[PDB]
């Protein structure tokens, strides 16, 4: 159930193009909108691919723009990235993501367990702090800032930050800064003004053991920043 | 018989027991309603307009 | 040639005043009606609205001929407005006929084709292809075609397939939709009977309102068709055509009479709308 | 003794309007006298809610006075982002004839009931991505009427049986049966501490009981033919009920008697909905005749016309922050009517 | 707008063209509101005609004729006493009244229902099909002779067979005279107060009948055609 497989990848040749498949079972794939996101090896994620749900709106990374292509079966329940004329820099983690928007809705869900791909302006995200004791029972705070704030005229200010485990696929812990997602318990916390952003954590237990992530999606680009390891 | 007798007398204890409801005077209930309604009445965006800048269905 | 049209046409400066005075606002009334019928998502209403706007260009056209007679961009001005509104009229009657057809005799096989959307798609296309197709004279100077004969080629299918064929669909429309209307159980004598006078007034308003003009215009052209310039039709023609040219203005006054005011909805409308701006 | 219970019954009832009348000494009218009545008021259509089918019953706001919910003869629930327009969803329903909806004070689900006599509870918030039925409430004889949430587990439904019912989600069960009414019973409205609550019925009466115990604590009557709508004053301590006699009355709790009744000569169509502004001096009713009048709560007076529905205005809501007021009538049209200045 | 209300509109663009395709099959098909005394066999037509389905309450039943489809609604296990909820069923195509002709300790009962229904406030423009079912067992009761329509209605000694009559050639003629008594009785009150706005169509049926559904899309079918003519201006 809300489970997204995915399959392919393995080491290919820079000429030749791939189909990198991702296939979700135990949820409407039909009405969810679906993204493509990269982890570089060791490094931070960056947002790759979106479409939403019908493939009414397709939007690609700056990076990836020309020789990218996603597509959605509805009735197989499928999404898939063909690519093309792969380079060096391709050789990453993939994650299929689904991404449902509304209003209350948390639009980045269930990440799958992605593929690996071995290969023989826009908003920008510091988080300056990248170390931090792993000591648990403590209250320890991650911080953030923005080149531009995330406010909007709305009110709601687009910012997502996500965990991920050590040997497991990165998963939401908030979806805006005042509301929290509903598998993570009430351990966690937002908050912040402008740029300024910090995640609370009251008591720090085994299991939080992983690398915090931070994103924007005021802007489509939805660029990524540095993971900080505890 | 046994039905409408029953019935009868169930509506008689429903009505005996509404009956000794502490019924307070109309006037001050009347009085703490307007005072109810006068003191919220800056809180209401409909009986005073809302200016249009906060105003969310501008 | 010797083109002689002042005279007989000076008794009838006043048919197109009055036409004037009892159109604009009975048409204004029309269109009003027409439509609050399209806000009751009744499609009929958006052909009844088109038809009331070319009766209102026609009347607002209607003018600029009356002082220029008295004096004498013309052509390309209503002189071509002159054409359209005069079978784009005709054209938004048939459509109006074909949509009662098909909304009596077959009342539970079409709901696709009467929606707004499908009125306005099919009333596009009526506005764009009488412009299009009488904007000959304009690429492809008050109207007096002179002999010219591809404006008579033209006169010939503007006669024929102008009025025969848009009047003779609402003549088969109306005769079924009477047909249809005898074979109903639920309406009495007295409204089949209104029905059955209602189509006999609107088909024979049309075929007297706009058939002669198109029949002098026909025999024109088949005069034409034989001889020349020389046949001179301006010897027993011209002034009966300058006066059926007057007796085409009366559908502009007939049909917000005809196809508003006769019914009592339409009437209820129009009271309010007035008693609304007079309160006001 | 069938005789003899009659007539202690009518000693009862003559009792007790002795009791109301020594009570009754002025009314609200001459009290408010001095205040100062409010001006013409005149409300704009700040949107329009576009896209159902077929005529509008119910509609409810939520406890974010931003989302709504609005039902429709299509077998249609619409749940719009009033403030933009959107339509966050869209739920068929099993049964094309529902009569009432509502939302839960947490926003999680939904509720829906009418001629199929079971409330379908819809889970908004699903991990499947879809909406589902929560659960189907059965136990009700007579077509569903008005259905409101206590909370998330408890909710409380109105029937045409003459029969109120509290359920618990889980359970499926009716915790407490409400069986005091001889008519079919239309509007209930839950009083904002959720002790207690009111419903009005055919019978020309509106009965309050308390849901923890479940007896008719109070009964009301005054009114000529069958009440079509109720609805709680903000404070809890009154309540307004609209019925077929083109007469809004409004009942007081602690006095146990009528108020007034705000009615006008000119207007002889049936209520189809009551309820009241954030602070309690408006109530906004909307009427058979097509449009929705507002009147001074407390000076009986017609201070505003809501008139811009072709059809009879069923439903009318007000945010539970005061902030605008949403009428859903015949003409699959929803107008979210809001203040000018 | 943002991008989150950029796919939010999306999302609601998407419901709309749902809400279209709806809005297609929803005016396609005529909704007819089914009701009739508990005995008068409306059950049993629409088990003749197709399944229902339930869910005392309503009973759907989607039956097609001449690729036209009709949505019959019963309304059951409910107290018939005022029919309140009929402000839902204002808009209904049709409403398909359906009484057994062969109980007259009920009959001036169904007559008075009748009389409710055909008066009604929300059903003035609603047309009515009048299905008198249970042709079969009227024949055999009034052939055995036991029974009088005379004691139950004292004018039907003055009643006689109306000359528009058609009957069946191998029917009894007290048959006849019968049935049309009761058709009668029935189309007083339908004329009383209904002249224009709207139509009583009387239909004889029996259990085992089976070109109801025809005789219902006749009528639906009559019922537009009225329904067009007075929108279309023609009326």
């Amino acid at each position: 159930d809300v489970q997204l497989v995915e399959s392919g990848g393995g080491l290919v040749q820079p000429g030749g193009s791939r189909k990198l498949s991702c296939s979700a079972s135990g949820f409407a794939f039909s009405s969810f909108g679906m993204h493509w996101v990269r982890q570089a090896p060791e490094k931070g994620l960056e947002w790759v691919a979106y479409i939403s749900s019908g493939s009414g709106t397709i939007y690609y990374a700056d990076t990836v723009k020309g020789r990218f292509t996603i597509s959605r079966d509805d009735p197989k329940n499928t999404l898939f990235l063909q690519m093309t004329s792969l380079r060096s820099e391709d050789t990453a983690m993939y994650y299929c993501v689904r991404s449902i928007y509304y209003y209350g809705s948390s639009p980045f869900d269930f990440w799958g367990q992605g593929t690996t791909l071995t290969v023989s302006s826009d908003i920008v995200m510091t988080q300056a702090t990248s170390s931090v004791p792993v000591t648990p029972g403590e209250s320890v705070s991650i911080s953030c800032r923005s080149s531009k704030s995330l406010l909007h005229s709305n009110g709601n200010t687009y910012l997502y930050w996500f965990l991920q485990r050590p040997g497991q696929s990165p998963q939401l812990l908030i979806y805006r800064m005042s509301n929290l997602a509903s598998g993570v318990p009430d351990r966690f916390s937002g908050s912040g003004s402008g740029t300024a952003f910090t995640l609370t954590i009251s008591r720090l237990e085994a299991e939080d053991v992983g690398v915090y992530y931070c994103m924007q999606h005021l802007e489509y680009p939805l660029t990524f920043g540095a993971g900080t390891k505890l | 018989n046994t039905a409408s007798i029953a019935q009868a007398r169930k509506l008689v204890e429903q009505l005996k027991m509404e009956a000794n409801i502490d019924r307070i005077k109309v006037s001050k209930a009347a009085a703490d309603l307007m005072a109810y309604c006068e003191a919220h009445a800056k809180e209401d965006p409909l009986l005073t307009p809302v200016p249009a800048s906060e105003n969310p269905f501008r | 040639c010797n083109v002689d049209s002042n005279i007989d046409q000076f008794f009838q400066p006043t048919l197109y005043i009055i036409v004037i005075v009892l159109g604009f606002p009975t048409n204004c009334m029309a269109l009003w009606a027409a439509y609050m019928q399209v806000k009751q998502k009744n499609e009929l209403g958006i052909y009844l609205m088109n038809l009331s706007i070319a009766d209102l260009l026609y009347i607002t056209t209607l003018p600029l001929w009356i002082d220029y007679f008295v004096h004498h961009v013309s052509c390309k001005l209503f002189g071509f407005i002159f054409y359209t509104n005069i079978y784009v009229s005709i054209a938004f009657l048939c459509c109006i006929s074909v949509d009662r057809y098909l909304a009596v005799a077959h009342p539970l096989k079409f709901a696709k084709v009467r929606r707004v959307k499908t009125a306005l798609l099919v009333s596009a296309i009526v506005w764009l292809t009488e412009i299009v197709a009488n904007s000959a004279p304009l690429f492809h100077c008050f109207e007096k075609y002179p002999m010219e004969p591809w404006v008579a080629g033209m006169n010939l299918y503007r006669t024929f397939l102008g009025f025969l064929a848009p009047w003779g669909i609402m003549l088969a429309a109306y005769r079924g939709i009477l047909r249809a209307v005898r074979g109903n159980v639920s309406t009495e004598r007295q409204e089949k009977a209104k029905i059955k006078r209602l189509a006999l007034s609107l088909i024979l308003i049309v075929l007297l309102c706009f058939a002669p003009y198109h029949v002098l215009l026909l025999w024109r052209s088949v005069l034409f068709l034989i001889n020349p310039c020389d046949c001179g039709g301006e010897e027993n023609l011209f002034g009966a055509y300058h006066v059926t040219l007057a007796l085409t203005s009366l559908n502009c006054v007939a049909d917000p009479i005809l196809y508003c005011f006769v019914n009592e909805g339409a009437r209820h409308d129009v009271g309010r709308a007035l008693a609304t701006l007079l309160g006001l | 003794e069938l005789d003899q219970l009659r007539q202690e019954a009518e000693q009862l009832k003559n009792q007790i309007r002795d009791a109301r009348k020594a009570c009754a000494d002025a009314t609200l009218s001459q009290i408010t006298n001095n205040i100062d009545p409010v001006g013409r008021i005149q409300m704009r259509t700040r949107r329009t809610l576009r896209g159902h089918l077929a005529k509008i019953y119910a509609m409810h706001w939520g406890t974010d006075s931003r989302l709504l919910v609005s039902a429709s003869q299509d077998g249609k629930l619409i749940i719009w982002d009033s403030y933009t327009t959107n339509k966050v969803h869209a739920i068929p329903l099993r049964s094309s004839w529902v009569m009432t909806c509502a939302y839960a004070p947490s926003g999680n689900y939904v509720a829906c009931g009418g001629l199929d006599n079971i409330c379908s509870i819809y889970n908004l918030k699903t991990r499947e991505g879809n909406v589902r039925v929560s659960r189907e409430l059965a136990g009700h004889t007579g077509y569903l009427s008005c259905c409101r949430f206590l909370d998330d587990n408890q909710i409380v439904t109105s029937s045409g049986d003459t029969t109120c019912a509290l359920w618990d989600i889980e359970t499926g069960q009716q915790t407490t049966t409400f069986t005091g009414h001889t008519g079919d019973v239309m509007s209930l409205s839950l009083a904002p501490d959720t002790r207690l609550f009111v419903s009005g019925a055919c019978d020309a009466s509106a009965k309050l009981w308390d849901v923890r115990e479940g007896m008719c604590r109070q009964t009301f009557t005054g009114h000529e033919s069958d009440i079509n709508a109720i609805c709680f004053f903000p404070n809890g301590n009154a309540f307004a009920t609209g019925s077929d006699d083109a007469t809004c009355r409004l009942f007081d709790l602690r006095a146990d008697q009528e108020l007034m009744t705000y009615s006008h000569d000119n207007i002889i169509c049936g209520i189809t909905s009551v309820s009241f502004s954030k602070s309690g001096r408006l109530l906004l009713a909307g009427y058979d005749d097509f449009n929705c009048n507002v009147w001074d709560a407390l000076k009986a007076d017609r201070a505003g016309v809501l008139a811009g529905h072709d059809n009879r205005v069923s439903c009318l809501g007000v945010t539970d922050d005061g902030m605008a007021v949403a009428t859903g009538s015949w003409d699959s049209f929803l107008k979210i009517w809001n203040g000018s200045s | 707008v943002s991008a989150e209300d950029k796919a939010a509109a999306e999302r609601s663009k998407m419901i709309e063209k749902q809400l279209q395709k709806d809005k297609q099959v929803y005016r396609a098909t005529h909704r007819l509101l089914l009701l009739g005394a508990d005995n008068s066999g409306k059950s049993t037509i629409v088990k003749q005609m197709r399944i229902y389905h339930g869910g005392s309450g309503i009973f759907e039943t989607k039956f097609q004729v001449d690729k036209v489809n009709f949505h019959m609604f019963d309304v059951g296990g409910q107290r018939d006493e005022r029919r309140k909820w009929i402000q839902c069923f204002n808009d209904v195509t049709a409403i398909i009244f359906v009484v057994d002709s062969s109980d007259y300790n009920r009959l001036q009962e169904a007559l008075n229902d009748f009389k409710s229904i055909w008066n009604n406030r929300w059903l003035r423009t609603i047309s009515v099909i009048l299905f008198l079912n249970k042709q079969d067992l009227l024949a055999e009761k009034v052939l055995a002779g036991k029974s009088k329509i005379e004691d139950y209605f004292p004018e039907f000694a003055r009643y006689t067979t109306p000359e528009d009559a058609t009957p069946e050639p191998g029917e009894d003629p007290r048959v006849t005279r019968a049935k049309y008594f009761i058709r009668d009785e029935f189309l007083r009150i339908s004329t009383a107060s209904g002249d224009g706005r709207h139509y009583c169509y009387p239909h004889f049926t029996c259990a085992v009948d089976t070109e109801n559904a025809r005789r219902i899309f006749n009528d639906c079918r009559d019922i537009i055609q009225r329904m067009h003519l007075r929108q279309y201006e023609l009326l």
